């Protein structure tokens, strides 16, 4: 219940990780996108999910 | 009376009282040349340089950009004739044996060559030229351009433009500048009596350097032009040449979209209305691509669609000529607007009256010589109604 | 159904929420007492009985 | 064999063309391949646009507190 609530967990590993993890998403999102275009002609389960 | 006046004045009057005779007339307006294809392109696959017994071979295996080539303006109002049409030349030749000779040879065609005009101080289809070694590579600059290319705009014939109620001419003349002053004179009287401009580009060898320079150049007559006919190649060039090669060009890298795209088939892409929007224009009635004589694509205000036909330069592989083939679906169009108005604005006779143009092209490619074999009226219906079922004709 | 048009022959390869991708298949009808020649699963080149 | 055995090291001199890096300066298909025991060698096939095709698009698939909206994704 409440004890059990997020606020009470030291997760601070993992949290400094998703700091890095959103950090290199915005400087790629971008990058990698173009490298799907790029390569991948056309898209297929498994390829990365582009466009709209 | 002043064929040079500004066509908004008095008309030229004289005494035409009585009706016209039917078919109505249609007016060519250009050059007159025999054979002499203008669009010219660089192709691959060259046969031997010397054995023009090999040629052949790429009669029938054609670039495809002369699947179904046009020609001078000549060709289209002779075809036209033998389709049953009346048609009138109007151009310049030189006093010569040869302007003597090509007048001949429309006489004999039965086409109307009062509008045709004779400079004695010319040679026909010569044009002096001077070489000059320009950076280090030959050019030529044209010091006299011929007869051809030298029709003024005070020598027009105005009763064949009153008469004449589809006015056709080629992108050709935009490249002399003495024709193209004379052509718009010559549109303006045309619409001056309410007759049809058709523009047939076939575009000539300098027009090919550049889509910017050549879009330039036709843009003053392509606003003017009620009816235009241009083949795949010409649309494309004028539009994007790289992006359409691109889609000829792509293949799904997984699976087809759809079971037809298995089957690998020629790609007779059809141009929706949104990619001809850059082209089109509030004047234009009709735009007609054509594939050859394989697909003709054509474009209404109020819709679109595409005729299927078919070609079969195999079935004579000794005596097939593409030459000439552009000029019979053009003239059969001609043949079929002057004498079914209800074309423009009834989508399927539309369809039904364009398979006699596609098969006018059919016969035309059957035979060595473009005047030689254009196909005649009853031979163009018969054809017509082998190739297609009863229900398409 | 009614709104949708007909199947080509072939295999169902791929299942998706809306669209199903079909290998291409050639059937052959074969009467008893016909002899079939080539295991399962055996490639046939064309023109090979 | 063991490259230290190539008499190429003259074939260079021979007729060869090999560049020496210092001044030398479509098709798709998915392989479609098994093992028939009976040939001991296996078959192989190819799977591209012109023998898979896509059916168009229709309706087959017919469905039977400080927390947030349930999405798909890792638990760790
Ligand atoms: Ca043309
Ligand atoms: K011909």
């Amino acid at each position: 219940g409440e004890d059990a609530t997020v606020d009470k967990m030291c997760l601070e590993r993992f949290k400094v990780f998703l700091k890095q993890y959103n950090e290199w998403v915005e400087a790629n999102k971008d990058r990698l996108e173009e490298d799907s275009y790029k390569y991948d002609q056309d898209f297929y389960p498994g390829r990365r999910i582009r466009g709209k | 009376t002043n064929p040079d006046s500004d066509p908004a004045l008095v008309d030229y009057d004289d005494g035409i009282d009585f009706p016209y005779d039917d078919p109505p007339l249609v007016c060519c307006f250009g050059a007159v040349q025999k054979e002499f294809v203008p669009v010219v392109r660089v192709h691959d696959n060259p046969m031997h340089p010397d054995i023009y017994s090999q040629w052949k071979m790429l009669q029938w295996d054609p670039p495809e950009f002369g699947r179904a080539p046009g020609g001078p303006p000549s060709n289209v109002a002779i075809s036209h004739v033998r389709l049953g049409g009346r048609a009138a030349f109007m151009g310049k030749v030189g006093g010569d044996d040869y302007g003597e000779e090509l007048v001949l040879m429309m006489n004999k065609e039965r086409v109307q060559t009062r509008g045709v005009k004779f400079d004695e101080g010319a040679s026909t289809a010569c044009t002096r030229v001077k070489i000059k070694f320009e950076d280090g590579k030959m050019k030529a600059e044209t010091v006299k351009e011929p007869p051809e290319d030298s029709l003024l705009a005070s020598e027009l014939n105005l009763a064949v433009l009153k008469e004449a109620r589809i006015f056709h001419f080629n992108s050709e003349v935009l490249t002399s500048p003495t024709m193209e002053s004379t052509l718009f004179k010559a549109i303006q009287w045309s619409k001056k009596f309410g007759g049809l401009i058709f523009f047939d580009l076939n575009l000539p060898l300098p027009l090919w350097r550049s889509r910017n320079e050549t879009r330039k150049l036709i843009k003053k007559s392509w606003d003017e032009a009620n009816i235009i006919e241009v083949s795949q190649q010409e649309l494309e060039f004028l539009l994007d040449e790289e992006y359409y090669e691109r889609r000829r060009n792509y293949t799904p890298q997984y699976f087809a979209e759809d079971f037809e795209q298995t089957k690998n088939r020629r790609d007779y892409y059809h141009y929706t209305p949104e990619e001809i929007k850059p082209l089109w224009h509030d004047d234009l009635k009709l735009l007609v691509v054509t594939d050859g004589t394989l697909r003709l694509h054509y474009y209404t205000p109020k819709f679109d669609g595409v005729v299927v036909g078919t070609e079969d330069v195999l079935i004579t592989p000794f005596t097939c000529d593409r030459t000439g083939s552009g000029d019979a679906v053009v003239a059969g169009i001609m043949r079929k607007l002057t004498t079914c108005p209800e074309m423009f604005e009834d989508q399927d006779v539309l369809e039904r009256q364009l398979r006699f143009a596609v098969a006018a092209g059919i016969i035309s490619q059957w035979t060595i010589g473009a005047v030689r074999g254009f196909p005649t009226e009853s031979a163009t219906q018969n054809l017509k109604e082998q190739v297609y079922v009863p229900s398409m004709w | 159904a009614k709104k949708e048009p007909y199947l080509k022959s072939g295999q169902v390869l791929i299942v998706q929420r809306d669209s199903v991708v079909i290998r291409s298949a050639k059937p052959y009808l074969a009467t008893p007492g016909a002899k079939v020649h080539g295991h399962y699963r055996e490639i046939l080149y064309e023109g090979d009985t | 064999i063991r490259k230290r055995n190539n008499p190429p090291d003259s074939g260079l001199i021979s007729a060869d063309s090999m560049n020496p890096f210092y001044s030398i300066s479509q098709n798709h298909g998915t392989i479609r391949m098994f093992l028939n025991r009976n040939k001991e060698s296996q078959s192989l096939l190819i799977l591209s646009s012109s023998n898979c095709f896509r059916i168009g698009p229709f309706n087959h698939v017919k469905y039977h507190l400080i927390t947030i909206k349930n999405s798909s994704g890792p638990l760790g």
